[PDB]
This record gives C-alpha cells, structure tokens and sequence, in this order.
C-alpha cells in the first residue's frame, strides 16, 4: 500500500544527482556533500579516510532518515586545502587500499589452495 | 607568560569516598611550596595516578608560550610552540566559583578556586595570594606532569 | 507449513535438511546430535530445524480438488 | 593523509566458508567490506515466476517466494549478466536473465517431493546449488497423488540491498580485538565471559590490559557461503563492488566539481 | 547599573507577557486541567 | 504541619506547636463550634453543605477550594490555583452551592440551547417552548450548533479593513 | 491480526449519510472521523474558533 | 467610547495575531496588494507575517467590551510580542 | 465528571476589560486567578522575608549605612561617600526597610503557615543570575550600583 | 482547509507553543525513555568521546555553529566529555540548578557542596553543563527543569 520498491535504496531517480556539493557558510572551508542512494557503507569509509588527512579539520556523515536513501558528509579542511580536494583524495585512497586488499586476497587464496 | 598558578603537589589520597566512576578518579593532594589543598578529577584510564605520586601542576590562561589569548576552539593543526609539549596530562576547563573566608568587612585570607574541565571538577584552595589569577567564568588549562 | 528454505536470521539453507533431520531422529540420534550432524552450529539454524512443525503432512491428508 | 596498506592472512578455505584476517586497515573499511558481503555482492536468484498449474497445498505466492530463496550457482555468470535495468531487450533475454522450468505431477501413491532438483535451467552454468554435482536437495513442495505443479521462472541479477534472496552469505562472523584491549566493550564482570576463539590470553587472565594508544586493527572474518558463490568469490566480488561504488562516486564527484 | 537597568526591563517585559489574554477560554481550560489529573488518581 | 498549630514566636520565627486535635466521624459543626475549650476559629468540616449552612457562601467557597486541593494534591500532584479558583467561583458565584450537574448547571440562566447540549435535551427545549424562552446566542455551544463563529479565542473580536492604510 | 493496512484510512469529500448530510461511519463506508465533544472542548480551550467552525460546520455538513 | 482613552491592553493577543495573520494571508491569496517588499515569498502566510513584523497590515481590530461598547485598534498600534 | 465540568464552565472567558465572565455576562472573577495572569508563564519561587526571624530579617534586608568599611567593600568610593554623607538617601533606605517590614506582616497574615513557596510570574533570582552572567558581574569587586537607584 | 484556519493552528496549536501547560505551569513533554537513560549515562563524569565520535555527534546538531569545542582533555589524547557536547546542545545562555535523583541529602551541608563527589547537583551556566548528571529531574516534565527554563 505504501511499501517503496526495494530498488529505490540503490537506484537514482531520473534527474536526481548522485552527489551535490553545497558550501557551508557557518565556518570557512567547509562543504556538505549530499550523496543520494548511498548509506553507511560508503559514508563510514569516506568519513574515516577523511579523518586520516591532517588537513581535514572536520569529517562527519549522517543518514538524516533511515527511510530516506541519502547521506550527508560534512568536510572542513584547513584554509590552504579544500573539502572537495579532501573528498577526492579520500576516495582515491580508499580505491587504492581496496585494490591492494583485493590483490593480496587473491595472492592469499592462491597460496591457500596451492599450499 | 600566561600562567595563573604553578606548584608541585603530592597525592595524599585517592577517592576517600570510594570509587564513584570507573575511568575517573578524584585525587586529594597537597603541595609543599605554597600549602594549597587540591581536589582534582582525572581520567585515570589514560593517565593513571597512584597514591603518593608527586606532580607539577600549572594552571594557565593559555598554552602559547608567548602571551596570546585562546579562542576556545579546537585547532589540532596548530604549529605554534605550546606549553602542553612540556606536560603529560593537560585539561581545559573554566572557573565556575571562587569562595573565600572573607567577612562583610575583611577581605579574604584564603581563597578556593573551582574549575570544571568538561565535568571533571577541580578545587584549588589555599592562600588568597596565590589565587589572584583566577576569575569566575574564565577559561584555563591544567598542564599537569608527573615527576620522580 | 513446510520447512523454510533459508534460516530467517543468517540465510543459511535449511530446506534440504528436514528430511535428513527426521531420518537422523529415527536413527536414534538426539535432536542436538542430529542438528550437529547436519552442520547447524548457530542456534538460529538449530532453532529453524528444532522448532519446525511439518503441517504440510497434515494438509496432504485431504484429497486434492482434481483427480 | 593516504591509504592503508592492509595485509591478508587466510586461516581456512573450504567450499562452505572462508576464514581470514585483515590487518592494518580501518574499522570503517572492515565493516564496509563486511556489509558489502551481505548487501552488495550480486548473485543470480529467481525473481520472476509464472505458475501455469499448481494443485499443491501451498498457494502460488508461497511457491514463488520459496523458489526465489533457492540459491543458484552464480560464480562466473553473474559478472557477465546484466541487470534488466541495463539490458536493452524486452522483459527478458539470455543476456540479463536465466530461464528455469519446473513440471512435476504426483501420479504415484507415495508423496512426491518437488525439490530443487526439479528446477531445470536453460543455462548449464546457473543451476540450483544442491543440484550441482551428500547434501540433499532443497524441498519446494510435497505433492499428493493427483497434485501437480508446473511453472516457469526467470532468475535475475541482484544483491542483498534489494532482497535477502540475493544475499550470498549464510552468516558473516566479524570480530576484532578479541581480548578487550581497546575497551570498546566494558564487561561488568570480565571473568564471567567466555574467551574468543581468536584470543591469546592465559586462562587466569580475563581480558587484555587496556591499550590507551590502540586502534582497531586485525579484523577476523568468517564468510560462510549460501552456495551461489564460492566464499573467496564473495570476498573478491565484495572488494570489486566496493571499489566500483567508490569509482562511480568519484566520477560523479568530478562532474560536480567541474560543473561548478 | 547596566545590569540593574537590564534586569528592570526584563522583569517588566516578562510580567507583561504573563498577563492573561482576552479571549482565553479559561473555563474550558480549567475543566480540562481539573479533569485530566482525575483520570490518574485512584478510584479506591 | 498542616494540622499542627503554626504560631509566630516573639523572635519572629514560625513555630509548629504539637497539639491535640479531634477528628469526628459525623458532623455537627453548628454545635461543636459552640463548645467550651473548642476553637471556634480553626474548627472546620469536610461537609461543604454544612459549611454553607453555618458559615456562608464565601466560607464554603474557601472550604471547597481546600477540599478540591486536598483531593488533587493527595497523590502528590499539583494543579495551578487559578483552575481550582475558577471552578469554585463557578459553584458559588450565584450565592448558593451550584452543583456541577443538571440540577445546578441547567438551573441557571444560561439559555435553552446551552442547556440542551448538556443534559435533558427534550425537557429543556420543551420548557423553553412552553415559556417562550429566547436564547441570545452568547455561549459557545449555541454558536457551535448554528455553525457560527463562537465568541471564543479568535472569535471574541471583529476585524475591519483599514481604508486609510491600504494606500 | 492487527495489521496497519487494515486500519489506515483517509477521507477528503467522500459519501455522506442520508438523514444528516454528514460523512459516513467507517473505513468500509469511506467515512469520516468523528470530531467529538471532547475535541470540541479541546479546541475551545485552544481558542481556535475558525478551526472549530471548520470542523463542526464546514468539513461536516454545510 | 472615547478613542482618546482605550482601556484594553496595548498588546496584540495571541488570538488577535492568529486571526489577523489568517485574514491577511487570505486577502493576499485573493490578490490583495502587499504592503511590504518581497524577495521571493509566494506563500500568503509568510507574506502576512512579514507584513505584521513590518507593522503594515491594513486591518483594524474591533475589540468588544462586556458592556457592549468597542475599541478600534490598528494592527500598527498594538504591541506584537510573538 | 469531565463532561460535567466542561459543560459547567465551557463559556467562561477572559474579556477585554480583563474580567472573567460567563455567557450570561455575569462576573465570575474580576481578574483571572485573582491576579490576571496566565498559567503558562508563572512558576515556583520563594518569598525571602516570610520564614526568617526578626533578627535575621533585620540583618539580611536592613541596608547598613553606618559600617564605613563594609560599604567600602560592597560599593565604589563615590557611592560610599554619597551613602554615608547624604541623609535624604539614608531616609529613603530606612523607609525601604519599613515598607519591606510591612510587606513581611502582610505575608505573615496571607500565609499563616510558614510556606514561602509561591507561584509568581517572573523568576527574579534567575533573571538576576542572567544579568550577572550577561554583564560579567564580578562578585568579589565593589559594585557601581547606587542603592538609591535600586529603590527608585 | 483554509488559510485562516491554517494560520490559527500555526499561531495557537503548534507543538512548540504547547511545550508548557497552563494546568501546572510546567512542561507537558520532556525527554523520554532511550534518550533519558542515555543522557543519564552520557553526562556521567567518566564519559569521554574521541574526535571521530564527537564529529559523528556534531553531525546531528541542527543548532551547531560549526566550531569544534576545545576538548576537556588535550593530553595524552584529545577527549571530549558528554557534558561538553550537551553544553553545545543546551541553547542560549540559560542558567539552571538541579540535583540528580541519586543526590545524597547530606552533601549540600558538608564540604564538596560545589564539587560533588557523585557528579550530582546539576549546574548549567551560560548554556554550558558545568556539572552534574542529567535525568528526569533536569530534562523531564517537572517545574524548573532545563526544558522549562529553555522555554
Ligand atoms: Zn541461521
Ligand atoms: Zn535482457
């Protein structure tokens, strides 16, 4: 009667942007990234990778409503740095980490099956 | 300098009333150079303190070695020379009370400055000469280091 | 009415274990040992096999609508 | 400011589960990997049923739901098939779906067990796991003499976010800091608690001494497979899927940055 | 002096804010205020 | 201390004297008050009807406020005093004890339509017909029945357009 | 037995009763919800006279 | 009644604010001229609240007294609290 | 009981002359709650001059303008000189204390039991605390507030 | 169904206007089950939050100025306290004194009146929770609580 289709958690609606960047006016060098059709899976890793950047002053995320299917990630960096650049570097670092983890898991599987 | 008070204290008792909180412990200490009593709440989980220990306590208005006010905002990316480098345990709180033995006509011979470090409470009481730097609703730092 | 396919909790397949479970029980296994023989180690899947009531066997006592 | 250099150590690899350890990674990465095991590792499962005849004692939706939860071998085919969203065909085609047929009739006096072995596929690679060449076959329905079940299913590509039938795991054990050194748990009576299988403590010691400078490292995993994918295929597909989620996010990020 | 003047103004404004508004249905309000607690107090 | 004798000492402090008090199972306030060594100033009763018959309408107003307060607060609760005061003024503003019933509420000059809303709809309207009573439509019930704006809250005033200010 | 789908109900200008031209009673009749005496008293206490008139005159049986 | 001496409160009651705002919002919704400037407001309620804050609502409140007389107050003459 | 109470009081309302009246226009209360105040804004407070003794009341509320050094501790130099020298100010303060003593007796006849808990509009101690924190009042330094300014 | 009734409800019957009841001149709604057990546990003296946890919680403050407060503990490791974050939650510059339900009755007489061993005796000053464990007495529906003083 009121059950949303299960794909609405993963699929973007037509004309809906995957990610939107909005300047935070309260403090300088801060941005809000509203990412649609993602959840804690990417939010937590992006936040925790951003916390590894010493040029990042704030890194947090929230799912504003569990029934809704977006996350907001707030990133504040030092003045010489940018929150968009920080977010990009965090994603790049996560991708490199996962590539290395995948190659090493392939090697470990090969060793385990062989000996 | 920005230092409101400095002395060496000796832990004379820990939790006289019993352990109230697991990770927090109340120390009742007394110094030797000024004869000031101290009640202090410390996170013993990260900075354990044993009975009979001896430490240097420095109540400061600022962490920067040069006279320079603080903004009360957390700036981890700060490369200035901070006096927290010379200490082990550092807290940041505010003075919320200054008692004394004053009368309606006489001034105070002994004062009692109360500070709250985000709920961890301290009372530094002794001669009023050593507590002129304390003013209510004023932010201070703890700057505490253990010595042998 | 019939043995579920997956464990409700983890999603382990239990649908192929009801008949084997009954065969082990008539083989004079205890219910715990039978559940151990089938590899149900989490108490959720043990719940699935141990609390199941095969009502379909009673629904098959009625003749169907068409011969 | 840069990536981790995680290492891996697989401590057990069977056809049923994989037990491994990831070291030198963040807890968020470890838990996102754990979540992707459950919710973003695609597999093939029946997601369309057409009942041509059902004289059984279970109604049509019961049979359909029951067929959807049968695991189908998805190892090499799931990467090749497309989502029906992405397929440029009609409702179905062999590029985005797999056809199953089931046609059973109880003529004999004993009860006929319509099991997953009766799910006949057009694709030899995508078959019911129990039907793969021990464990018995999953029971779809019991039929009495004169009862009959004839249906035509189509299996699709999906993951556990959409429905648990596309979840390839039969349990994902995840653990870290087996000895409570980070004190992320606080046992009122630490002596009362059993020791983890990964614990390294003498029996007199209940939990490790508190580590103030510690961070969660060394996450232990036991990924049990429902049957569709091999456990190591679940882990590899999880890592690839998480990496493609991040890559797509970075692509859209670049478009948003350059459009500003 | 500044604190006392501010205090006087604050007292005046808050007092004028506490004055009942013409049009308040104080009778219905009082009936509700006396009947709502009646639903919790004991019958026996 | 609510039943002790609270005096003011010569030094100016409140002092609670611990004194004997009697609690009866019946009421003759009229007689008990006029007895030697009985305090005719603090001796009271919980039977509000006798308080009205012996002391009067303002005495029963105060006593009724006290008894309602005792009923409300016995379970530790608290109600703003203006609500008790308004209820007690409603029951005593007409010089007699007006029960909150049809026998007290439908016996005042509230208008037949307000009364029919409460109880005895047919009897009230029939009495008003026999006596040609006129409802002035002053209460909220009468306006609510006729679908008119009740003179309550947002309806207790009128709005007029300001021609000189629309410029 | 109490599932929400058997309880959820809404109305906006549906059928009305014959005797008094007011909304019907019940989900099954596509009826309206009763704005009872206690609701009238609550809104009198609120002082909301136009809302009270909307509920008891304009949304029921003008 | 002498307009030179109005005995009622100089404050706008909560009910007066409610009804004045509703009335003016309906008037705006029915294409009445707006007395204040507008950045992008299209909701009549927001425009009416802006007019009330600006003290530019062209309405007179006729407060009736129990004796039967009345007092006319301009919305700009009353003290708006909330 | 609830319905009966409602039907008995439903049309009682605060009128624009601030009287509480019923539908008949009869007067139920000349001011709502005897004080013409709404019940949302009032709150619990304490009457400070009700319970104390005569000695304590004198010691806490009688402005002592004879102790030069105590005034020197409480007030600034010009205020101390004006308070000690001027007699008009001293008479003003004396009448202030007499008025508070009369108020004390009025409270004593209003509250024959020594219960200082009262429900009043403005929480004066909280407002004083707010003023202390808004203007950063130092409780240890002498004040620049003239007691005559307080009285006036 | 009209702008007039909508304005009426928006200016008279909206829930924030309904926080304090005229029945008993106190709040009618307060903090309730999980939030009350949790705020009691949160404002205990030994609640220390790490930088990532603090940022996670600050994501859920609507009325946050975007400035991370200086942690109560700077060394050996930066740690914020639960009172330090509730101070950010507390609005304006309200001032409030309460007492936790477990406050011993003989503590306000002896020493340690203003430095409570049990972290009872709630004290909020200038909108900062200077001390004390918050509970029903501080966030519930009673008179003089933080929610009442905030209103
Ligand atoms: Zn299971
Ligand atoms: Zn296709």
């Amino acid at each position: 009667m009121n059950a949303p289709p299960a794909f609405e958690s993963f699929l973007l609606f037509e004309g809906e942007k995957k990610i939107t960047i909005n300047k935070d006016t309260k403090v300088p060098n801060a941005c809000l990234f509203t990412i649609n059709k993602e959840d804690h899976t990417l939010g937590n890793i992006i936040k925790s990778q951003l916390l590894k950047d010493p040029q990042v002053l704030f890194a947090g995320y929230k799912v504003p409503h569990p029934l809704e299917h977006k996350i907001i990630i707030r990133v504040q960096t030092t003045p010489d740095y940018s929150p968009q650049e920080a977010f990009t570097n965090a994603i790049t670092d996560l991708i490199s980490e996962l590539s290395l983890l995948e190659e090493r898991f392939r090697v470990a599987i090969k060793d385990k099956q062989e000996g | 300098a920005g230092i409101l008070f400095e002395d060496i204290f000796d832990v004379k008792d820990i939790d006289p009333e019993g352990k109230k909180f697991d990770r927090v412990s109340r120390l009742h200490c007394e110094s030797e150079s000024f004869k000031m009593d101290l009640i202090l709440d410390v996170n013993i989980q990260i900075y354990p303190v044993d009975l009979g220990d001896k430490f240097r306590l420095v109540i400061a208005s600022t962490l920067y070695e040069d006279g320079t006010l603080d903004d009360g905002e957390y700036n981890p990316t700060d490369d200035r020379p901070s006096r927290a480098d010379q200490f082990e345990y550092v807290m940041y709180g505010k003075v919320y009370r200054i008692e004394g033995d004053e009368t309606s006509t006489e001034a105070a011979t002994r004062l009692s400055a109360y500070v709250s470090y985000g709920g961890l409470l301290m009372r530094l009481q002794g001669d009023a000469n050593n507590l002129h730097g304390f003013e209510v609703d004023s932010r201070v730092y703890l700057l505490m280091k253990k010595l042998a | 009415m019939i043995i579920p396919v997956r464990c409700f909790t983890c999603g382990k397949i239990v649908g192929n274990k009801w008949e084997a479970y009954l065969g082990l029980l008539q083989a004079e296994y205890t219910e715990g040992d039978a559940l151990d023989a089938l590899g149900l180690k989490r108490y959720c899947c043990r719940r699935m096999l141990l609390a199941h009531v095969d009502l379909i066997e009673k629904l098959l006592n009625y003749a169907p609508l068409e011969k | 400011p840069y990536a981790n250099q995680p290492t891996v150590r697989i401590t057990e690899l069977t056809d049923e589960n994989v037990k491994f350890i990831i070291e030198n990674t963040d807890l968020a990465v470890a838990n996102s990997i754990r979540r992707v095991f459950i919710a973003e590792v695609p597999i093939i499962a029946i997601d369309w049923v057409q009942i041509d005849a059902n004289s059984s004692v279970l109604h049509d939706e019961f049979i359909a739901h029951r067929l959807g939860l049968i695991p189908l071998t998805s190892d090499d085919i799931v990467d090749k098939l497309q989502y029906s969203r992405d397929c440029t065909c009609e409702e179905f085609c062999p590029e985005c779906s797999v056809e199953f047929t089931l046609d059973v009739r109880c003529n004999e006096d004993q009860t006929r067990h319509v099991t997953s072995r009766d799910l006949i596929s057009n694709s030899p690679r995508v078959i019911p796991v129990t039907s793969r060449n021990e464990q018995d076959d999953i029971l779809i329905v019991k039929l009495r003499k004169g009862q009959e079940l004839r249906l035509r299913a189509y299996a699709k590509k999906g993951f556990g976010k959409e429905h648990a039938k596309w979840n390839p795991t039969a349990g994902v054990a995840f653990e870290y800091d087996p000895d409570n050194a980070l004190r992320h748990t606080v046992y009122p009576k630490p002596e009362e608690w059993p020791k983890s299988e990964y614990s390294e403590l003498d029996e007199d010691e209940s939990q490790a001494p508190y580590d103030p400078n510690g961070k969660p490292e060394r996450f232990y995993y036991n990924v049990e497979s429902c049957g569709s994918l091999r456990p190591e295929t679940i882990v590899l597909s999880a890592l690839s899927g998480l990496k493609k989620k991040l890559s797509d996010l970075q692509t859209q990020l670049s478009h948003e940055i350059q459009s500003d | 002096g500044e604190a006392f003047d501010w205090l006087l103004g604050e007292i005046e404004s808050k007092f004028n804010q506490a004055i009942a508004h013409p049009g308040e249905m104080v009778g219905a309000l009082a009936a509700q205020s006396l009947g709502e607690p009646a639903t919790q107090m004991t019958l026996n | 201390d609510n039943k002790k004798k609270i005096i003011i000492t010569e030094d100016g402090e409140f002092k609670a004297l611990q004194e004997w008090i009697l609690e009866t199972d019946g009421v003759s306030l009229m007689r008990v008050l006029s007895e030697k060594d009985v305090d005719p100033v603090r001796t009271t009763s919980n039977d509000i009807v006798e308080i009205f018959t012996v002391l009067g309408i303002e005495a029963v107003r105060k006593a009724l406020e006290r008894e309602l307060y005792h009923v409300i607060s016995f379970d530790g609760s608290y109600v703003n005093y203006r609500h008790l005061a308004l209820l007690c003024d409603t029951m005593t503003c007409r010089g007699h004890l007006m029960a909150i019933t049809r026998h007290g509420v439908n016996r005042q000059d509230t208008g037949p339509l307000m009364k029919c809303s409460f109880e005895e709809t047919v009897d009230v309207l029939m009495e008003a017909a026999a006596h040609g009573e006129s409802d002035p439509m002053k209460g909220v019930s009468e306006n609510i029945m006729l679908g008119q704006l009740a003179p309550a809250g947002t309806g207790c005033f009128d709005l007029l357009l300001d021609a000189e200010k629309c410029k | 037995k109490h599932m929400v789908d058997d309880k959820i109900h809404s109305r906006a200008r549906g059928p009305i009763q014959i005797l008094n031209r007011q909304p019907m009673e019940g989900r099954s009749r596509d009826g309206g919800l009763r704005f009872g005496e206690m609701e009238r008293d609550c809104q009198i206490a609120h002082g909301a006279a136009q809302f009270l008139r909307e509920r008891l005159f304009e949304a029921s049986d003008p | 009644q002498a307009n030179q001496k109005r005995i009622t409160t100089p404050y706008m009651t909560k009910y007066e604010r409610a009804r004045v705002l509703g009335t003016r919002a309906l008037q705006i919704a029915m294409c009445a001229p707006v007395m204040v400037e507008l950045e992008g407001e299209t909701d009549p309620l927001l425009i009416a609240m802006k007019e009330l804050k600006a003290r530019k609502i062209p309405i007179i409140i006729r407060r009736y007294l129990p004796d039967g007389s009345y007092e006319d107050w301009g919305v700009d003459e009353l003290i708006i609290s909330d | 009981i609830q319905r009966r109470l409602i039907k008995s009081m439903e049309s009682v309302m605060v009128k624009y002359d601030a009287t509480v009246r019923n539908s008949i226009n009869q007067v139920v209360q000349l001011r709502y709650g005897e004080d013409g105040l709404a019940g949302e804004s009032v709150e619990f407070q304490n009457l400070a001059t009700l319970k104390p003794s005569n000695k304590a009341f004198e010691k806490k509320f009688r402005f002592d303008y004879t102790n030069e050094r105590a005034l020197r501790r409480t007030l600034q130099e010009d205020l101390v000189k004006d308070v000690l020298s001027n007699a008009h100010i001293q008479n003003e303060l004396e009448r202030e204390f007499e008025r508070m003593r009369e108020d004390r007796e009025v409270l004593r006849v209003i509250f024959p039991t020594g219960d200082s808990k009262v429900v009043l509009p403005c929480n004066l101690l909280r407002m004083i605390w707010n003023a202390q924190k808004i203007f950063h009042i130092n409780p240890r330094l002498p004040s620049d507030l003239h007691p005559i300014k307080v009285v006036e | 169904q009209s702008l007039e009734t909508r304005a009426e409800i928006q200016e008279l019957a909206m829930v924030p206007r309904m926080i304090v009841t005229p029945q008993s001149n106190r709040p009618v709604m307060g903090i309730v089950q999980d939030t009350l057990t949790a705020v009691r546990k949160f404002t205990k003296r030994d609640v220390f939050l790490e930088r990532g946890e603090v940022m996670n919680l600050l994501m859920f403050l609507s009325t946050w100025d975007g400035k991370v407060p200086q942690p109560a503990i700077l060394k050996p490791r930066p740690l914020w306290t639960g009172k330090q974050i509730f101070s950010l939650i507390i609005p304006g510059h309200i001032n409030c004194i309460r007492t936790h339900s477990t406050h011993p009755d003989d503590e306000d007489s002896g020493p340690y009146k203003h430095i409570s061993p049990g972290d009872t005796k709630v004290v909020v000053e200038n909108g900062e929770l200077i001390m004390g464990i918050l509970c029903k007495k501080s966030l519930g529906t009673s008179a003089g609580s933080l929610v009442h003083i905030s209103y």
